[PDB]
């Protein structure tokens, strides 16, 4: 199942530069508070829950596609197209193993990245983010953010979409593409896609919007202008 | 039941390769495009199929314009396509592959899908490489997997480019068989190599294209009789 | 002759992990300050704020991670074993290798020592590891080019895990030597100039291959 | 001047491929290598140039023992390969492909390596490609260019993986031209092929394998006539 093929492809890329990320963030910090503060393994365990809820978004477009631009290198993309699909390869082959991993991490942001640095808290006795429930922002804003993180709790649709759009720029190659020219702008494409999304929250509820589509304002657009 | 390509044309950055090699195929027809390198072969294939825009061009099965939809658009309205470059998918099996064009069909059935790939296993003599990796194969090996690859999703029309690359004679003779049972089927194919003496040895008629230019024309029989092709391409 | 290929690729991995978080960090400065306070020097200090040690450590990163991606992809289209069929040898991909290490290691000293006034200014307000990455570059553009022999047969990721396992292993322990003892003329445990070099053979054994 | 190849063995995972094939190719002889499709042929190649771990065997060219040489150590001193797998570079020109294998022969002036090169680009018709790059071409300009450079380094002896893959009729007849010049002027060509009427024409012995058997070894018009070679590898 081609299906199967591109999942496993894509999803052993993305835990292999899931690592690179995660295991060099890590070790970014870990350096410099190590020459600051005068152990590694509650060091690394602390750096650790707080960037694989980070960067695995920021690793989606350095798994499926550059796992999918070694796939693409053997002509094997344009085979599938010939032989009878379509444009639902992004959608009902990526995300089948996009929205599990980012599933993931939508559950990480619950279970064991808040309450996991909690114990990094604990430990700030010995040594030397808004991300709670609904119930939150409902005394938070009342005494700003009306609902601002709804898009860090909701995240992995457009997580999804700002992938979906920047992917058509690797399944519609020019075939005189060498890919480490192209691929790279088309990362650089998207990468302000779910940043410039970001700061521009105020930007519709600086006159007042309901933040269901406040939390979503280029992001309907995106896949909706973005189908080929 | 009839299709008829226009209007070709194409320029490589501003080097112009193909001028005006309309070509046509109907189903029932084993059709060849022989001639030399650089004769606008696969751009022309890629222009038909969609992999590279053109110049001008008009693709119409009977009454279509899908002359402007994309390369996804166009094989699903039923033209079939074989690369030139080796082009399977690496970390399968052989099995995996013609199971898996198999399950781009979701109008058979479960039953059938497995009907039909043993018996593109028996005819093309893969089953002994049923259990190998894809990119574990050898050459021709690949290349009988990918015309029964091509196979496999069954179109109503099919280009072939190569498929006759570094492949053993029984092998050629075994595919030459099936592409006549298809023919005799009912289908439409549009095949090109540089086996003289079984292409032409299976071709309706044929194409003779020269650096963009489709400098003959007709069955094979006149084909073998035209005294440009030696002076061009034969030999 | 592939340093314009490994240049290529060196720049693209460059690029990318010069945007990959720290232009969010910057975008959370800069773009909600329009209308919050415009300064020239708050926004513009948080390049020697974020990247001074980044921009030290992510050269020989990005340096044998675009090394692993253009000589794999040399590797599986087959040509490197054309060229290397020409009677050639690996060693003449060490020099090529070295040819780009320098080239890095220039851009080490750009980011560590020229910039030293800078960066000790905007983040203020050991020398052995300071020549340590001569070797840091050196080693590891010597080290992927034997274990990234790997064939179009079972060509993946068990080379790229310890082309990145190596430098971790050697990277942290480079910081907890470094770590120990202090800042300047203070004196550690003396072995963060041994570490590198005992790594050395470990890139010189799976390397020679007699 | 004299390679040899004996008793050589391969099982990948199990599958055993070669077992007991032992080749030879004098000083100037060109030596055929014909056999069915996945035969090992190639693999016997890998092993003979020293790419992948046999099993056991002997590479020894009797003045040399080259059975554990790396690959560039016997292609050093005169062992030349082609691969089967479209070994172009990618992004240097045909020139530059040319002028870098060329670059590397120490033993000439630089002008008399660029008029090699040019008699080379004016040999293989493929002089006006001198600008367009690696990966700018097609099938049959990539295996002119590869055939081009490999031929350049002039190797004591080469060993060939089916050159006539998707190339016209007239220059399979130009690369025989230069084969039997280059065999004139002292060099052993072995050669895998598929192309058996255009292939057999220039070959002097013929090892013919079948899945690891040597099922004949003579000249080829007892090749042609042989019964078992028709039930193999004909048809």
């Amino acid at each position: 199942v081609l299906d199967r093929y591109i999942g496993k492809t894509i999803f052993t890329t993305i835990m292999m530069t899931l690592f690179m990320l995660v295991s060099l963030s890590g070790i970014i910090k870990f350096v410099d508070q190590l020459k600051k503060a005068g152990g590694a393994g509650m060091y690394t365990l602390l750096s650790v829950p707080k960037d694989v809820q980070i960067f695995f978004p920021m690793a989606a477009l350095l798994g499926a596609l550059l796992g999918l631009g070694m796939l693409a290198q053997r002509s094997e993309l344009v085979v599938m197209q010939a032989s009878g699909f379509t444009r639902m390869q992004v959608a009902l082959s990526v995300m089948k193993t996009a929205i599990p991993l980012v599933l993931l991490t939508m559950a990480i942001g619950e279970w064991v990245a808040p309450q996991g640095e909690q114990m990094a808290r604990n430990y700030r006795a010995q040594a030397m983010p808004d991300a709670l429930s609904i119930s939150g922002l409902h005394n938070y804003v009342k005494y700003r953010y009306q609902l601002n993180m709804w898009s860090k709790i909701f995240q992995p649709l457009s997580v999804a979409v700002m992938m979906l759009m920047a992917l058509s720029f690797i399944f519609g190659p020019l075939r005189s593409v060498p890919m480490g020219v192209r691929v790279v702008t088309g990362i650089s494409f998207g990468f302000v896609f779910y940043v410039l999304d970001q700061i521009f929250g105020p930007l519709t509820l600086v006159y007042g919007i309901p933040p269901i589509i406040g939390a979503l304002l280029p992001s309907a657009s995106f896949f909706l202008i973005s189908l080929w | 039941a009839t299709l008829t390509a226009k209007n070709l044309a194409k320029a490589y950055k501003g080097r112009r390769v193909v001028e005006d090699v309309s070509l046509t195929v109907n189903s029932g027809e084993i059709v060849g495009l022989l001639g030399p390198n650089g004769a606008g072969k696969t751009t022309t294939f890629y222009m038909v199929v969609g992999i590279v825009p053109r110049d001008a061009g008009n693709i119409i099965i009977d009454d279509d314009d899908i002359s402007l939809l994309p390369l996804h658009a166009r094989a699903r309205r039923g033209i079939g396509y074989l690369p030139q470059e080796a082009s399977i998918f690496r970390r399968l099996s052989v099995y995996d592959n013609l199971m898996a064009v198999l399950q781009i069909r979701d109008d058979l059935s479960a039953e059938q899908r497995e009907d039909r790939a043993n018996e593109l296993m028996e005819e093309f003599h893969i089953e002994h490489l049923r259990d190998s990796m894809g990119q574990s194969l050898s050459g021709g090996e690949r290349r009988r997997v990918e015309i029964a690859r091509a196979l496999a999703a069954n179109p109503k029309f099919i280009l072939l480019d190569e498929p006759f690359a570094g492949v053993d004679p029984i092998s050629v003779i075994d595919i030459k068989r099936i592409i006549e049972h298809l023919r005799d089927s009912g289908l439409g194919v549009l095949i090109t190599d540089h086996n003289v003496r079984e292409t032409l040895a299976v071709c309706e008629r044929a194409y003779i294209v020269s650096q963009g230019h489709l400098i003959a024309h007709g069955t094979p029989t006149e084909i073998l009789q035209d005294e440009h092709v030696k002076r061009v391409y034969l030999g | 002759y592939l340093v314009r290929e490994t240049l290529k690729s060196q720049l693209a991995i460059l690029f990318i992990l010069l945007l990959i978080f720290f232009c969010q960090k910057l975008v959370r400065i800069l773009g909600a300050a329009v209308d919050g306070d415009i300064p020239a020097n708050l926004v513009l200090s948080l390049l020697g704020l974020g990247v001074p040690e980044m921009a030290q450590l992510i050269l020989p990163l990005s340096l044998f991670l675009g090394l692993l991606m253009t000589l794999g992809k040399l590797y599986t289209e087959s040509e490197i074993t054309v060229m290397h069929a020409c009677g050639l040898s690996k060693a003449v991909l060490v020099k090529a290798a070295m040819i780009l290490a320098v080239f890095t290691a220039i851009v080490a000293a750009v980011n560590v020592m020229w910039a030293g006034p800078w960066s000790s200014r905007h983040q203020d307000e050991e020398l052995n590891w300071r020549i340590t990455l001569v070797f840091t570059v050196f080693m590891m553009a010597l080290m992927v080019v034997p274990l990234s022999v790997v064939n179009p047969r079972q060509g993946r990721v068990l080379s790229m895990l310890p082309a990145m396992l190596l430098y971790l292993l050697f990277f942290l322990i480079q910081t907890s030597l470094k770590s120990n003892g202090g800042k300047g003329k203070l004196d550690p445990t003396l072995w963060m100039w041994t570490v590198n070099l005992i790594y050395l053979a470990l890139a010189i054994v799976l390397n020679l291959w007699d």
